[PDB]
RNA sequence: UCAGGGAACUGAAACAUCUCAGUACCUGAAGGAGAAGAAAGAGAAUUCGAUUCCGUUAGUAGCGGCGAGCGAACCCGGAU
RNA sequence: GAAACGAUGACUGAAUCCGCGCGGACCACCGCGCAAGGCUAAAUACUCCCAGUGACCGAUAGCGCAUAGUACCGUGAGGG
RNA sequence: UGUUAUGGCGUGCCUAUUGAAGCAUGAGCCGGCGACUUAGACCUGACGUGCGAGCUUAAGUUGAAAAACGGAGGCGGAGCGAAAGCGAGUCCGAAUAGGGCGGCAUUAGUACGUCGGGCUAGACUCGAAACCAGGUGAGCUAAGCAUGACCAGGUUGAAA
RNA sequence: AACCGAACCUGGAGAUAGCUAGUUCUCCCCGAAAUGUAUUGAGGUACAGCCUCGGAUGUUGACCAUGUCCUGUAGAGCACUCACAAGGCUAAAACCUUAUGAAACUCCGAAGGGGCACGCGUUUAGUCCGGGAGUGAGGCUGCGAGAGCUAACUUCCGUAGCCGAGAGGGAAACAACCCAGACCAUCAGCUAAGGUCCCUAAAUGAUCGCUCAGUGGUUAA
RNA sequence: GCGACUGUUUACCAAAAUCACAGCACUCUGCCAACACGAACAGUGGACGUAUAGGGUGUGACGCCUGCCCGGUGCCGGAAGGUCAAGUGGAGCGGUGCAAGCUGCGAAAUGAAGCCCCGGUGAACGGCGGCCUAAGGUAGCGAA
RNA sequence: GAAUUGGCUGUAAAGAUGCGGCCUACCCGUAGCAGGACGAAAAGACCCCGUGGAGCUUUACUAUAGUCUGGCAUUGGGAUUCGGGUUUCUAGAAACUUGGAUUUCUAACCUGAAAAAUCACUUUCGGGGACCGUGCUUGGCGGGUAGUUUGACUGGGGCGGUCGCCUCCCAAAAUGUAACGGAGGCGCCCAAAGGUCACCUCAAGACGGUUGGAAAUCGUCUGUAGAGCGCAAAGGUAGAAGGUGGCUUGACUGCGAGACUGACACGUCGAGCAGGGAGGAAACUCGGGCUUAGUGAACCGGUGGUACCGUGUGGAAGGGCCAUCG
């Protein structure tokens, strides 16, 4: 029963950070489920990672815990 | 042997097989969708083999 | 004298340009594949990048 | 030089095909040389014109566990 | 290998100039050539031997030997 | 300059190593011999020379106290493609999304030479256990064969 | 034919040798690696990562500040899951007062850490194109953890520094600890760690106390 | 205790309980024998021998004796059926020719030995067990 | 190695004449002894390592001497029954067979005796005999022989375990990070568990209720959730991804601006463009599934298209491209 398992890392975490300057297709936020949330001027991909469709600059909002969106501003 | 299995998909007159089948556990003799080959109008696939 | 691997050929590995070497794209050659059709469609023609020396010399005669 | 026989270490980062190599070695025959030589050819121009040797073709065309690796000929330029 | 052509070991086994062989499975056309008889100098190779030469040695170098296949070792092949 | 007394200080050399004065390797000493080379019209760079949108010869011929000749052929000059092929365009494709590429930065190339690397070949020098080929050995020793030789003396007491 | 699990001699033959050993003149400049992936791989190789040389660019580099977003460790807490201490209530799960533990618990949650902008400020490295590498056995201490007996000059990751390749002073001696990075000369001066009775450079220093054990100069219940 | 016995061995650390041995047993072998050396339709050895002989294997004077298990493997027989190569066969499928013809494949049926399959065989390889396998220890011995 | 070579105790790579402190020791020999100089000798035979070797073994792999076997050749007439061939003729049979098969024959061939020992010759002569032997080929057997293979991690090796993928601690609040550390899953499923359109909202407990009564089923009230999501866990989820029906396939072809991630090679997400669909009244959403596991480069080949190559030309064999299978 020894068990040596496990399992190769995920690169899982926020990618681009808060007032950065991003690009359409940037991806932005890496997340299992959607502990970030979509959000305006933000897609999110069938892994539920979300990712820009404009350019500018970048997100912040966070006040509802499990409540937390990305946007992008032009 | 097996149970799910893979099925050519044959034109109604046309070539294009596309290879994606699936379950024989409840499919019995069923299979049958549309998708287009070389004619651009999406057409039948039988996809008996 | 000095050979060509002509592994290097046929084979992917196109010499051509302003001297850098193109590569092909390779899994799901033809060994079996139900996967997506977005990849099955994306095996064209890649392109390497820090192993150029190696394979240029392998046909720096352009085979 | 030609012929009758014909290895294995080795490389393939193991080893069978493959390579090493028709190499080493043994044997036969002959001479100052020898072999080869006068197209049922090369080859794609209805071109060429016995053989041998050198350059180049060209590591091209190809061969190959299509792996390691092996590798022509024609045209053309010379010696005769 | 789609593997032609030459080559023999075994068994078979044609045709004549409105004929025979090839042109890389094979066919037609179109081309190239006359097999199963022989000889054939020169351009090529090599260095026991001789001559000349050397950004070759000069006595632990240079051939093993400034001479020796000697002394010496071995039953020998052989080494030296 | 030579040699001394006395003070202070002071763990051979190399190799191999996380770590050597090491009680870890090597070595008695001195002399001499002794190890990154050569080759090829081979690749790829640095530096230098000649000629430059063009550069150059190979085999050879003739001359040699000397070198000229020799364009066969090699490198630039067009790219994209599996290829036929098109061609500053090309490939994928039913047209518009791309890959590579020319423009613009036209970085200018080529033949030599010296050098740094690479490839191939003993390839920095020395060192196997082993594998294969053709020979030499049964004058030692294991055996066979043919022909010869040898065994003081004493004790025991079988069949018939 | 004085070494027979396959004789001796000569030849292929300079077999092959990811293995050992050895690799010689001089000064100057820079200066590593023992990490990550893959490997019939583990003491070998390939590609990265760190070195150097040349070319191009030209502060893009470095710390530090401000602004902004990201995080669930330390601590803490019991609101989920598990464990669990004393009572009441009752057919005992549950429920109430009191009370706790947690790497795979979290209603919470720092210091720190990272990404971006700015340079509001001091520095001087950076990046890209090429030629040459070596390295891919690391070791010790402090801190953070697992394995271990909360052993080990143990082993395996993270993190800083030293040795590796670091001479000099201190620690009696002493790679790692403390101070400090050796261009050359001087029979000149100041300090650091650490010292000032004699070996042994320098106060038998000054003022308050303490210990009469050689405690100093060897653990505890 | 072991081996019956004389004898033989590791030249150079083992002389023995090792080897051989008389005796016994299985099997093979009809004579250009089986078997063995051999490039060889050569020639030899067996052997100028012929089954009371020769080869091979294992036991090991002598005495009393040598049990159970043919499933597996080996071997000897069987040889209804299954499988199986070259060859014979060439129905049919294609190219290429205007055609004649040339040409690439190519079946069914029939083709040996062998193997599957069935019997036997132990002085044939062997096996005689753990609180189903083919059977499970006959005599004799036993802390060797 | 060179030596001007003492004792204790301490340190140093961990057993010190040679480093530190302290002790002892005038210079040099001779006869003796055997603690030390990790004394000498043979670059450890144990052990581990090397994709080293060699001897041997077998029901490891692969060949092969040897040997058995079918066909053909040497190799020949005959009689006999002949599945059949051809011209023969009042379903039919004589010239004849292409053969197979017992049977039989003697000129091949083998072998033996006779003044001529191996061989050659006649043989009144003897026996075997178209078998055997031999030559090519078919298949079997073939440790007799031969060339080789026989993984790695590994608190020494072996034995046991373990080799890829996913989830969570460890992992030190970014990503990353080892251990033969601690836990647990995958090598699939789903013709609907997918697209879209529309509509419902779950556990759990309390009172009350037909056989059931701790728990079937209904009914009321509580009810950020204490459920569910195909499976492992983690995240996430109440405006749904959960539970239910209607239509149908976007479980699409041609592409891919930009980024995450990796040494590569792979891997991930993807707005938007075209052809054509699907659901919706529309806006709009569709290029599989809440997401993270359900996986294999290359080589060689099978199957379907395409008409690029195809060696004098025109084809075809063969090859390439696209799709798929192993
Ligand atoms: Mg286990
Ligand atoms: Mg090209
Ligand atoms: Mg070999
Ligand atoms: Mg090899
Ligand atoms: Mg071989
Ligand atoms: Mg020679
Ligand atoms: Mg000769
Ligand atoms: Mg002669
Ligand atoms: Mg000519
Ligand atoms: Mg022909
Ligand atoms: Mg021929
Ligand atoms: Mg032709
Ligand atoms: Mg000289
Ligand atoms: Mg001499
Ligand atoms: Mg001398
Ligand atoms: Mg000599
Ligand atoms: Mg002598
Ligand atoms: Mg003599
Ligand atoms: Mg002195
Ligand atoms: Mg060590
Ligand atoms: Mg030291
Ligand atoms: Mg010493
Ligand atoms: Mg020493
Ligand atoms: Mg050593
Ligand atoms: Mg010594
Ligand atoms: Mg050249
Ligand atoms: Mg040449
Ligand atoms: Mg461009
Ligand atoms: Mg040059
Ligand atoms: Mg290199
Ligand atoms: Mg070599
Ligand atoms: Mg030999
Ligand atoms: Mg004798
Ligand atoms: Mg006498
Ligand atoms: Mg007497
Ligand atoms: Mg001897
Ligand atoms: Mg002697
Ligand atoms: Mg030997
Ligand atoms: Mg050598
Ligand atoms: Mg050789
Ligand atoms: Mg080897
Ligand atoms: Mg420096
Ligand atoms: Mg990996
Ligand atoms: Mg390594
Ligand atoms: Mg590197
Ligand atoms: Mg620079
Ligand atoms: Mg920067
Ligand atoms: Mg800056
Ligand atoms: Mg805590
Ligand atoms: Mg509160
Ligand atoms: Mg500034
Ligand atoms: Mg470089
Ligand atoms: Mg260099
Ligand atoms: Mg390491
Ligand atoms: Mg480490
Ligand atoms: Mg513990
Ligand atoms: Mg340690
Ligand atoms: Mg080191
Ligand atoms: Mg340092
Ligand atoms: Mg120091
Ligand atoms: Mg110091
Ligand atoms: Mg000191
Ligand atoms: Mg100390
Ligand atoms: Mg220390
Ligand atoms: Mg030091
Ligand atoms: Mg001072
Ligand atoms: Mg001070
Ligand atoms: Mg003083
Ligand atoms: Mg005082
Ligand atoms: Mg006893
Ligand atoms: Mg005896
Ligand atoms: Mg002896
Ligand atoms: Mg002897
Ligand atoms: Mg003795
Ligand atoms: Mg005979
Ligand atoms: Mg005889
Ligand atoms: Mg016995
Ligand atoms: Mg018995
Ligand atoms: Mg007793
Ligand atoms: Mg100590
Ligand atoms: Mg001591
Ligand atoms: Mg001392
Ligand atoms: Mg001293
Ligand atoms: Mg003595
Ligand atoms: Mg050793
Ligand atoms: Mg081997
Ligand atoms: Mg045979
Ligand atoms: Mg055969
Ligand atoms: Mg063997
Ligand atoms: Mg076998
Ligand atoms: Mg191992
Ligand atoms: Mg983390
Ligand atoms: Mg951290
Ligand atoms: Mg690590
Ligand atoms: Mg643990
Ligand atoms: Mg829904
Ligand atoms: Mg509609
Ligand atoms: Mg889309
Ligand atoms: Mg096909
Ligand atoms: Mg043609
Ligand atoms: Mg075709």
């Amino acid at each position: 029963s020894k068990n040596g398992r496990d399992s190769n890392p995920k690169y899982l975490g926020v990618k681009k950070f808060g007032g950065e300057v991003v690009k359409a297709g940037n991806i932005l936020v890496r997340q299992r489920g959607t502990k970030f949330k979509a959000g305006q001027g933000v897609g999110m991909g069938r892994d539920h990672t979300l990712f820009a469709l404009s350019d500018g600059k970048v997100v912040f909002i966070n006040k509802g815990k499990g409540a937390r969106f990305i946007s992008i501003e032009a | 042997p097996r149970i799910i299995v893979k099925m050519e998909s044959s034109a109604g007159t046309g070539f294009y097989y596309t290879t994606t089948k699936n379950r024989r556990n409840t499919q019995a003799k069923l299979e049958l969708k549309k998708y287009d080959p070389v004619a651009k109008k999406h057409v039948v696939f039988r996809e008996k083999k | 004298p000095k050979m060509k691997t002509h592994k290097m050929a046929k084979r992917r590995i196109k010499i051509t340009g302003t001297g850098k070497v193109m590569a092909f794209k390779s899994g799901k050659r033809h060994q079996n594949t139900g996967k997506s059709g977005d990849e099955i469609r994306g095996k064209g023609k890649g392109f390497v990048l820090a192993k150029a020396e190696w394979a240029r010399m392998k046909l720096m005669l352009p085979r």
